[PDB]
């Protein structure tokens, strides 16, 4: 595409630079970039691209949300008519987000997933794939509702598989793992006691693995599953 | 407050 | 543009909406297409106009900062040599940030400022222009850099001469006029003490006024007066 | 910190 000119070293030193200036359409584009020169990602490369692309349906996310909220509002008994701009500005809000969830899982197809080997780089990718499914799921409302839940569901129970087997319970992909598909169970698949259960078994599996763990990796795995504590704390 | 999902990074 | 087959009422709506969700290249891009209908605006209406573009021309000064602090970084002695991606990059946001300023700068000039007959439309729309030169000086390095300079003085001139001849010395546009000149003769001028001289006159003439106001007139000039007195503090 | 510019709206 247009970043087809520019050098795989420059475009993730670039990637780097829209980090630190929080440039995160930027830092996306570049990635993108990075990723259609068709070599594998680094451990570094694969978070620049997460991060990029986290941030920007961030952005998308939480604006949706906001006119969702005005939306559902105005078709209350007793709302005044306002005519058709509040439905049709989310649902610019809402293509622009499909466009980029889109961009994802294209990247992943093409062809990062079939090329990773590694349990770190394919447990990556497949929940990412899982995640990027889980935003569409978020704003579905039609015939293919079940489909993209069912889709994000396969990729993020490939992932466990892989993880269960490759990897420490302490490892913070997998912890990540486990947390995203406990919310995708609260949130999208309406199975709150699956998301508790996974949440809590996460956690525990968890601690009993710290003593293995150096200074700095006990901060990272903690630091993860303190988030699956607030999620317990808030779901019992 | 909102739920959390991952924000690891790495 | 874009925009040509929307509503006037709609856009200005959209606008709105995408203030709420936090939303500001839509909601400048609205705002451009209702200036582009070629009616005047709205007190309400300016403020639209101004809230979206300082927005994104905030974050836009704020990244070219972060990646000019970086090149120059890179320009020190002993420094390694890591080619020309900082700059390129530097300059990418710069010429985005230049071409949002050309766009403001253009609608004022066609043709906001030239219908704007009460002294509030016109002060506002002259501050306007002062503040985009002024962004446009603050990376401004070659020829034109003295004449870009002077079209900001130029402009903040024209609308503190018809501020001080047709508004009170507590009005907010007023004040936030001064506030903005003030920085600019600190920051782009090199006048430390004109700009200190003006912030406290500024300041000064609205204390002496505040006896006219409303309670809620009151909070929003003491609110402007704050910022005066937090860079005097800063300056002296 | 940093010089303030104007923030009213309105
Ligand atoms: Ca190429
Ligand atoms: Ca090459
Ligand atoms: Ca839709
Ligand atoms: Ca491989
Ligand atoms: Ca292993
Ligand atoms: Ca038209
Ligand atoms: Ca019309
Ligand atoms: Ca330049
Ligand atoms: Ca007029
Ligand atoms: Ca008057
Ligand atoms: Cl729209
Ligand atoms: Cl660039």
């Amino acid at each position: 595409g247009a970043m087809g000119s520019m050098e795989r070293a420059s475009l993730i030193q670039k990637a780097k630079l829209a980090e630190q200036a929080e440039r995160y359409e930027d830092m996306a584009a570049f990635m993108k970039g990075a990723v259609e020169k068709g070599e594998e990602l680094s451990c570094e490369e694969r978070n620049l691209l997460s991060v990029a692309y986290k941030n920007v349906v961030g952005g998308q996310r939480a604006a949706w949300r906001v006119l969702s909220s005005i939306e559902q509002k105005s078709n209350e008994e007793g709302s005044e008519e306002k005519g058709p701009e509040v439905r049709e500005y989310r649902e610019k809000v809402e293509t622009e987000l499909q466009g980029v969830c889109d961009t994802v899982l294209g990247l992943l197809d093409s062809h990062l997933i079939k090329e990773a080997g590694d349990a770190e780089s394919r447990v990556f990718y497949l929940k990412m794939k899982g995640d990027y499914y889980r935003y569409l799921a978020e704003v579905a409302t039609g015939d293919d509702k079940k489909r993209i839940i069912d889709s994000a569901r396969s990729a993020y129970q490939e992932a466990m598989d892989i993880s269960k087997k490759e990897m420490p319970p302490t490892n913070p992909i997998r912890l990540g793992l486990a947390l995203n598909f406990s919310v995708f169970h609260y949130e999208i698949a309406n199975s709150p006691e699956e998301a508790i259960s996974l949440a809590k078994t996460t956690f525990d599996e968890a601690m009993a693995d710290l003593h293995t763990l150096s200074e700095d990796s006990y901060k990272d795995s903690t630091l993860i599953m303190q988030l699956l504590r607030d999620n317990l704390t808030l779901w019992t | 407050l909102r739920r959390m999902s991952d924000e690891f990074v790495d």
